[PDB]
């Protein structure tokens, strides 16, 4: 169903958890939130659920102003980010538990449990208790009794942040198969980004207490709308160089490069309210550093920290009169040690540049993907 | 599903119980048991009926068993209190009224008396003893007020003499004959076997005033103190007297009475002392032992739980007397043992601060399983996680005890402690059965003693002291401990 | 509302009931009046309560002194036996049961300390008081001892702290003089100070109780003791050589030990006071009826001087007499109270030496004294 | 489960806790004591030197056979009023945990204006001194008893519903531990569309069956060995509890200690019985594995 | 200080939890623990506290067996999965409650407490109850308690799991950094493969409580000893092709597509695997794979595409840096290189790769 929250506030004495903020999820809409630790996301789902009071504004969920009711009768399903299992109860039990609150058979019970048990890899636990589990058992448990409860709207707290690589993987496809099958509002906090950018339709930033900005999840990578959505989508972070204003056109600002050359390089980035003079911060993804071999601008300084993934290297380059170190993903095991001389090249299309107030200059150069 | 319908259906039916039970209290004479449970059971109904009052469903039952057994007797105990409720003014004033008016006196002869069939009908015959004469009626029928027209003889009467049962079975019939002598004498039943000039000794002239009919001597109601006193009153007032209202008389009989204060503030004193260090060496004791008997290491566990609350599980009465006995000073074998090791002799009921102690260890036996069980459930809230953090951050049990096991009981511990201390402060019987308040306090006019609580030495006054038992002074005295103790719990 | 036409009687769980039951079984026979005994709990402090409006049993058996309180409260009916029932029972015993000089209860039994000895001891029982420290000299030789009683409650002391001249309330002729007190005057003293002074010698204990005494008693350790004829049963089971006899004399005067005598009230509310009249004047106060419940549980002595005479044939209730007949009636008035504690108190502090026998007596004269006053 | 320590700190306790335990034992032994003297004597040594069964036999229904020859049947019935107290009590404790848990829970989860006044009132009113009380009950119990005969004088009824007033401190020790459980176990109870009723039974009260044993318990005890309102109100023998009962034995003069003693042993067995029985709900980690945190 | 552990088994009752694990961990180590959710990790970790039954096998902690001597004798400390913060204590009494313990001295907590506060970015939350704090900001609150009180050995179970990616950066960083300074052994578990590969000293791969294998981060990564590992370390998983020659120091063998190409291996019914990041460019490589186009994820730094292929029933993850645009149900073709082929025999156990890794 959809669900609307209009100025929505909320408040723990003089501590403002929640500022004004204004959603508007559409049915059916996949629609996954971010942001940092202790910025708003559970009072959102709580307020959203009813377990917590809404100081003033107005929730709205299948068109009905919500305030107000209880939460039994919202049609919500949540699962906590605490799991919040019933321990005096076994698996089976806890995801039973919902269905035999309604007058449902025990064949019809048993069924839809079983099937949400082997999908989610817990058949051999039916049995036990939630104290004979391990935490990424546990949370599966908490994922598998609002599955079962097949809600109106869907709540996911941070739902496979204890599950292994692979098996986070195998969750995403189930979640993104069930989304498709019963087209269902689904509502979904994660701090993994992977996630974020593979079951969205639409990505919600938040920032303590406030909407950062909310979009597609590619319109959020390539077009970030200030200094804090572009630090936050994609990590490790995009590296954020000083620079000076030097010239302007309508399509196009030319900046001044920190080192003690003072290379100059045309941006294809808005030129609305930028003067002449003024510093900026420009900004570039370690993804879309070019190596130096082939590149008109390049940057060079000496390697402070190398991180080798296996099916990457990281490259971490103190560059002579920025304080922070540029950060540079390349692809396969690079052999480089720390103290060595490198180089990498700045590629002017794919530079983000952000006002002294941190938001962005649009970014004209129009990015594959994003219609 | 049951019904919708079946609930506004036992909700008229309840809701029906409900004036078949009210109009009919009504009835007769029950006004006050009227009204209140008119408010209590609409009040069920409306709260049933709404689902808005939804939260009261849960209280009502509760707060309903509350007010009718806990609040009802606190407020006439508090009503008592502004009346001179006694052992001296014991009945109401309607009660004492009808007390007087069957006061009888002799007021002429006394008559043995036979009852003889004559066929169908009946013969009354009555014997003078201090004349020798003797009297019999005509033949006559039982029922309602009659006049007997007696008349000398020397003949005995024709029928048998009547049976006590037969006399007992027509002693209403035969109570409402008067037997008139040759010489103008009027005689009534007295008693079965008697007939005698027995008469009322008083008489209701309507105004109000009593008179008797012996002395001549008039009295009234007096509603000043509550008797029947002579008229302008005269010296002397009859029993029995009436429960009558006095406003603020027994609260500042309290407060006036300079002699009653001399050792008040002292004994206060020993009273919060006495509930102080008895809760706390409960608490301290019964939390304790509820840890140790909880530690799975420990084999012996479920035999010392029981055996650890059986101060609880016999009755405290028998118990205290066997700790007076116990505790004796040159017999008891408590100090039998203390004469062979540590040779000693404690003197425990002529010394009052080990007085004092005994009288604490004692409550401390009676009292500790009470914290005990009660920590027993309290010590199930703390999850057992909580116990593998302190061992990370290395933790010992003494430090365990005091840094997470204490902390998180006596947050719910507090409410029962407070009480636990209201209970202790009026602790009468323990202190009476044990020490009996004693030894003496010296040049205490109204007597008081070194281990009496409040309660004990106040509760002397009103019921021993020889004014009878006053539950009017009773009553005032607990309700000014009572708003004491509710300003100690501040 | 006392149900018509039948008869509830209350009794202490300690008297015949069931002897009480058949003497009520035989008076339904010869009237259809059925009679009722019940026996409840704290029964003296139960009929105040029901009695004051209106209800309660029709008739009541309590000792006497309680029934003085009753009748303050107007509870009891006045009772009117003649001249010729009076003559039947014991004249002293009428003294007790009334209220404003009239009758308010019909005396049933008697009761009253007596001395008790072991004859395998003690075979000659002294007649003084002043005769026991010596005698107490020649037992300790033996490992026994003389004399051990309750030394802590008043009730049991107070009759050699009477024998010359101590006094709860002056009994002037049929009115106790509430303001002439006689627990400070030369007799109390003398009284209260050849006790303190038995202990002083150690021929008794200060802290020497009821429990401690009787214990003592029974198991042949003391050669005597002072105690009432609730106490007989059990120097039966123990199978003690025992004699019941007069208390002893202190300075030539006999020891006064309390009267408590048992008795009968009609209900002031009851609409059956004539049937219980009956039951009690012809009925249950005749030798059969007496020994009906005296047969269930044994009344001790009793009022009815025809039956007393039977029953005296037995020493033991002979001597009950004897000590009660010598001894003071206990007062039924409200000022008792005072005098229970303030007298109690005295004897502990002059007893255990907090105070000497004087100030001690003075003190508790001076607490009854203003007490019964304001 | 954890690794442990020192046995002679188990040693050291068992030590302690034994002598704490013949200590605390001593003066019940000598009630034992006075229930198997013959004679009726209050005093003598733990055990006594002539030994007698005859108080125990006429509390568990046998006739006694005495010195004379003649047999003494059993004056009252002692088991009967012990079995009248284990309904009493039993059935007065059942209905004071129904009572204070559901009050409890209003007071715990829910809101309603003055419930903190209402609390505060609870326990504050229940603190009030029992001097005058009595008086009060009687008057009440002698009303009722002409409307609803079950429950007015004279009846196990009456004396059951008048133990039901008696709540507010078991109130508070439910409400103090319904809070130590996190509300999101009946959070999430109330989205599977839990009622709150539903919430109180199938979530809450499993969690809470410790302080459900404790109450059960502390009323039980009270219950057993009550005497003013339950000697108030029983006027038939045959009705009698076992505390009420147990009174016959004194009188102003002496006791039947032996047969009081023999009383007082036999009501402390219901009470350990039910103890013994209760320690099945008296379980740790209940909520263990519920809530991460 | 250093641990061992030697033949340690586990059982909970008669279900094994952990079977006959050896480990030489060296002061100053640190090593991750990576797994299945429920394969043990949290279990082995605890018997290292103390927190768990050791039932048979030998425990050492800086060179003295330690099964009998109780968690809080071993000089360890703890950051749980479920934190297990005390509830009545602020986050400043829950940071400080070890120090407390052991030796309070005033001014000392307060620095060492706002320090690690500070780095933990909890400065703000120091008075607050646990309670009041968000999931995240308890997860850090554990953190600091345990870092506050700097046991001999550390153990860390999914210590950041809860925390936003920026913030998980910095706090590796931090934890590092005391890793260097302290230079005390830490043990540390973790679902995130890049906390793995960047913190670890030694990874222990565990499977269904036993060590799968042991060593190196990029010593797993290019050289694992089974199938499981294969397919357990790096992510997305490690694609995998049931596949006739075989030379006296590479393997020969076929693919099951229709076609049959046949292919040599520098390595010792096979199971041939494959990463993601590995496959080629289709005109790059000899080997060419070809298939259907299922599904697309596009994360911004790189796309993914799964192929179904022919004959082959497991789809073929592929990964290519920067944003390709590719639609379901095309047709895409792939390099397949013989020299980062991994090869695995019937039962499970891979032929050791003689390509020569940088
Ligand atoms: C005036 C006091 C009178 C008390 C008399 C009691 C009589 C009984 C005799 C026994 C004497 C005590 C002997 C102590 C022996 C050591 C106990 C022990 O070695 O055993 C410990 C048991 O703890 C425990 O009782 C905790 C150990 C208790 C230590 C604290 C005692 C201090 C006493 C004063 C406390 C005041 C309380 C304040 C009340 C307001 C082991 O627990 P741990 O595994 O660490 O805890 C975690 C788990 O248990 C969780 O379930
Ligand atoms: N009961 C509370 N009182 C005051 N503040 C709270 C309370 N509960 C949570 N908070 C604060 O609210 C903020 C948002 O909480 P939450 O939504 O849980 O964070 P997140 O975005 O990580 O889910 C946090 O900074 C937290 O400290
Ligand atoms: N008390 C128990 N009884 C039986 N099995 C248990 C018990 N506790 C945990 N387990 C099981 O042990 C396995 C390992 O647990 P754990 O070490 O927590 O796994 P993880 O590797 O995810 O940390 C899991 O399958 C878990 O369900
Ligand atoms: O405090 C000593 C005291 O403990 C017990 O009193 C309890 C009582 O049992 C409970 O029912 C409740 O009312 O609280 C009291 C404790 O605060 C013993 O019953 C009592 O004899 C003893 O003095
Ligand atoms: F803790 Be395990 F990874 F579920
Ligand atoms: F700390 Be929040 F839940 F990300
Ligand atoms: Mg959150
Ligand atoms: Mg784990």
């Amino acid at each position: 169903a959809s669900v609307q929250l209009q100025n929505v506030t909320k408040a723990w004495g003089e501590v403002v958890v929640s500022k004004d903020i204004n959603l508007d999820i559409h049915e059916g809409e996949f629609v996954v939130f971010v942001g940092p630790s202790g910025c708003g996301k559970s009072t959102l789902l709580r307020m959203i659920a009813g377990l917590e009071t809404i100081t003033s504004g107005d929730l709205f969920i299948g068109e009905k102003r919500m305030n107000d009711t209880p939460p039994a009768e919202r049609g919500v399903g949540m699962v906590f980010q605490s799991y919040a299992l019933y321990p005096h109860l076994s698996v089976a039990e806890n995801m039973s538990f919902g269905l035999k609150l309604a007058g449902a058979k025990k064949e019809v019970i048993n069924q839809r449990v079983n099937q949400v048990a082997e999908v989610l890899q817990l058949a051999h636990l039916l049995d036990r208790k939630p104290k004979a589990l391990s935490g990424g058992q546990r949370q599966r448990v908490a994922i598998g009794r609002t599955l079962v409860a097949e809600p109106s709207v869907f709540l996911l707290d941070e739902p496979l942040s204890n599950l292994d690589a692979a098996l986070r993987v195998q969750m995403r496809i189930e979640i993104s198969r069930l989304h498709k099958r019963l087209g269902r509002t689904m509502i979904y906090v994660t701090h993994d980004q992977v996630e974020a950018m593979t079951l969205a339709d639409k990505i919600v930033v938040l920032d303590a207490g406030r909407v950062a900005q909310v979009g597609k999840p590619l319109e959020l990578y390539h077009y970030p709308a200030d200094r804090f959505v572009a630090g936050f989508i994609g990590s490790p972070k995009m590296n954020f160089l000083p620079v000076k204003v030097t010239a302007t056109a309508i399509d196009q600002v030319q900046v001044e490069l920190p080192m003690p050359n003072r290379q100059q390089v045309w941006l294809p980035v808005e030129s609305r309210d930028v003067q002449v003079g003024a510093n900026m911060s420009l900004g570039i993804r370690p993804e879309h550093l070019l190596p130096s071999d082939i590149a008109d601008v390049i940057l060079e300084g000496e390697v402070q920290v190398v991180e080798q993934l296996g099916n990457e290297t990281q490259i971490h380059i103190q560059i002579p009169s920025i304080r922070q170190n540029l950060v540079y993903r390349q692809n396969d095991v690079v052999l480089v040690e720390e103290g060595a001389t490198f180089a990498i090249g700045l590629p002017p299309e794919r530079c983000h540049l952000f006002r002294e107030d941190g938001t962005a200059c649009r970014r004209l150069h129009k990015e594959p993907g994003v219609a | 599903w049951q019904s919708d319908a079946l609930k506004w259906s036992v909700l008229g039916l309840l809701g029906l119980l409900v004036g078949y039970l009210v109009v009919l209290m009504y009835a007769q004479g029950e006004y006050l048991f009227a009204i209140t449970t008119l408010i209590l059971s609409s009040a069920g109904l409306y709260i049933f009926a709404n689902r808005k009052a939804y939260a009261w469903r849960y209280v009502y039952p509760g707060m309903a068993g509350m007010g009718l057994f806990v609040l009802f007797p606190l407020v006439c105990t508090i009503a008592i209190a502004f009346t001179n409720y006694s052992s001296t003014n014991q009945l109401t004033f309607e009660r004492a009224q009808e007390v007087l008016l069957d006061r009888s006196w002799q007021a002429g002869k006394t008559y043995n008396f036979g009852l003889y069939p004559a066929g169908d009908e009946w013969q009354l015959a009555l014997s003078d003893g201090e004349t020798g004469k003797n009297y019999l009626s005509d033949a006559f029928k039982f029922g309602g007020e009659q006049k007997l027209q007696l008349k000398e003889t020397t003949a005995q009467p024709e029928g048998e003499r009547a049976n006590l049962r037969v006399i007992t079975q027509n002693r209403q019939a035969l109570s409402d004959i008067t037997a008139i002598l040759p010489d103008g004498n009027k005689v009534m039943m007295s008693s079965l076997r008697q007939f005698s000039g027995t008469q009322p000794l008083y008489t209701l002239d309507g105004d109000g005033t009593l008179t008797n009919n012996q002395s001549g001597v008039k009295y009234r109601p007096n509603n000043q103190i509550g008797f029947y006193q002579s008229i302008n009153w005269g010296d002397e007032k009859l029993s029995p007297g009436y429960t009558v209202t006095t406003g603020w008389k027994n609260f500042t009989r309290v407060f006036t009475d300079e002699g009653i204060q001399k050792p008040f503030l002292a004994i206060f004193v020993w009273t919060v002392v006495f509930s102080l260090i008895t809760v706390f060496l409960t608490v301290a004791v019964g939390m304790v032992l509820a840890c140790l008997v909880q530690w799975e290491a420990l084999r012996g566990k479920a035999v010392y739980r029981v055996l650890l609350i059986l101060p609880y599980a016999v009755p405290s009465f028998i118990s205290i007397l066997i700790f007076k006995g116990l505790f004796n000073q040159s017999f008891g074998e408590i100090n039998m043992m203390l004469s062979a090791l540590f040779g000693v002799k404690p003197a425990w009921f002529s010394d009052p601060t080990t007085a004092r102690t005994m009288l604490i260890i004692v409550n401390t036996w009676l009292g500790y399983p009470y914290m005990m069980i009660l920590c027993m459930g309290l010590l199930k809230a703390i999850p057992d996680d909580l116990y593998e953090a302190s061992a990370m951050d290395g933790a010992g049990p003494f430090q365990n005890f005091f840094k997470i096991t204490l902390p998180l009981l006596i947050k719910p511990l507090t409410p029962l402690m407070i009480a636990s201390f209201a209970f202790n402060f009026n602790n009468f019987v323990l202190i009476q059965l044990l020490t009996n308040g004693g030894p003496d306090r010296l040049g205490t006019t109204t007597p008081a003693g070194y281990t009496d609580l409040l309660v004990n030495y106040t509760y002397r006054i009103a019921f021993e002291g020889g004014g009878g038992q006053d539950f009017g002074l009773a009553a005032a005295i607990a309700t000014l401990i009572f708003l004491l103790v509710g300003a100690l719990a501040i | 509302k006392i149900e018509e036409g039948k008869l509830v009687i209350w009794i202490n769980g300690d008297k015949g009931y069931n002897g009480l039951a058949e003497v009520g079984k035989k008076f339904e026979k010869d009237t259809g009046i059925k009679v009722t005994v019940e026996h409840p709990d704290k029964l003296e402090e139960k009929f105040p309560q029901v009695a004051a409006t209106g209800d309660g049993p029709d008739i009541i058996f309590w000792a006497h002194d309680r029934f003085g309180g009753y009748a303050q409260s107007g509870l009891l009916a006045e009772i009117t036996p003649d001249k010729a029932f009076q003559d039947k029972l014991y004249p002293f015993t009428w003294d007790a049961v009334r209220y404003n000089g009239k009758l308010i209860a019909y005396p049933i039994a008697v009761e009253a300390l007596s001395l008790i000895y072991n004859k395998d001891l003690l075979p000659n029982p002294p007649k003084t008081w002043e005769e026991i420290p010596a005698l107490d000299k020649e037992l300790k030789a033996k490992g026994k001892s003389a004399l051990m009683f309750n030394l802590q409650e008043p009730y049991f002391t107070w009759p050699l702290i009477a024998a010359d001249g101590g006094y709860a309330f002056k009994y002037e002729n049929g009115k106790y003089d509430i303001k002439d007190v006689g627990v400070d005057n030369a007799g109390a003293k003398a009284g209260l100070t050849f006790l303190v002074d038995l202990i002083k010698n150690k021929h008794m204990n200060a802290d020497t109780d009821y429990s401690i005494a009787e214990a003592a008693f029974n198991k042949g350790e003391t050669a005597m003791t002072i105690n009432g004829p609730w106490a007989w049963s059990n120097i039966d089971t123990s199978k003690v050589n025992y004699g019941v006899t007069v208390l002893p004399t202190f300075k030539g005067q006999p020891s006064k030990p309390f009267v408590g005598v048992l008795s009968a009230g009609i209900n002031a509310a009851s609409p059956n006071k004539e049937l219980a009249k009956e039951f009690l004047e012809n009925y249950l106060l005749t030798d059969e009826g007496l020994e009906a419940v005296n047969k269930d549980k044994p009344l001790g002595a009793v009022a009815l001087k025809s039956y007393e005479e039977e029953l005296a044939k037995d020493p033991r209730i002979a001597a009950t007499m004897e000590n009660a007949q010598k001894g003071e009636i206990m007062p039924n008035i409200p000022q008792m109270s005072a005098f229970w504690y303030a007298v109690r108190t005295a004897v502990i502090n002059a007893a255990s030496g907090r105070q000497t026998v004087d100030e001690a007596l003075k003190d508790a004269q001076t607490r009854i004294t203003k007490a019964s006053a304001s | 489960a954890m690794v442990q320590p020192q046995k002679a700190r188990l040693f050291i306790t068992h030590l302690l806790l034994l002598l704490f335990i013949a200590a605390i034992m001593f003066p019940l032994l000598m009630v034992v004591a006075i229930s198997l003297r013959q004679g009726n004597f209050a005093t003598g040594s733990l055990i006594p030197e002539q030994i007698s069964w005859d108080h125990w036999k006429l509390a568990l229904g046998f006739s006694v056979e005495q010195a004379d020859g003649r047999i003494t049947p059993p004056p009252f019935p002692v088991l009967l009023w012990l079995w009248n107290s284990v309904k009493v009590a039993g059935i007065s404790a059942i209905g004071i945990v129904a009572l204070s848990t559901t009050c409890a829970y209003a007071f715990a989860r829910m809101r309603f204006p003055g419930k903190a006044t209402l609390l505060k009132g609870m326990l504050i009113f229940q603190m009030f001194p029992a001097v005058l009380s009595l008086v009060a009950l009687y008057a009440l119990f002698d009303r009722l008893g002409e409307y609803i005969p079950f429950i007015g004088l004279n009846t196990h009824g009456g004396v059951i519903f008048a133990y039901l007033g008696g709540i507010a401190l078991h109130v508070w020790t439910i409400k103090g531990y319904f809070e130590t459980i996190d509300s999101s176990l009946e959070e999430a109870a109330a989205l599977d569309g839990a009622t709150p009723w539903q919430a109180f039974r199938l979530v809450l009260l499993p969690l809470s069956v410790p302080i459900l044993a404790v109450v059960f318990i502390l009323s039980f005890i009270a219950a057993i060995t009550e005497v003013p309102v339950a000697s108030l109100l029983l006027r038939d023998v045959n009705s009698y509890t076992l505390a009420v009962g147990m009174q016959q034995y004194l009188n102003p003069q002496n006791y039947l200690w032996g047969d009081f003693a023999a009383a007082a042993v036999m009501s402390a067995l219901p009470i350990t019985i039910v103890f013994l029985l209760a320690q099945r709900w008296l379980v740790n980690g209940l909520t263990a594995g519920g809530v991460k945190g």
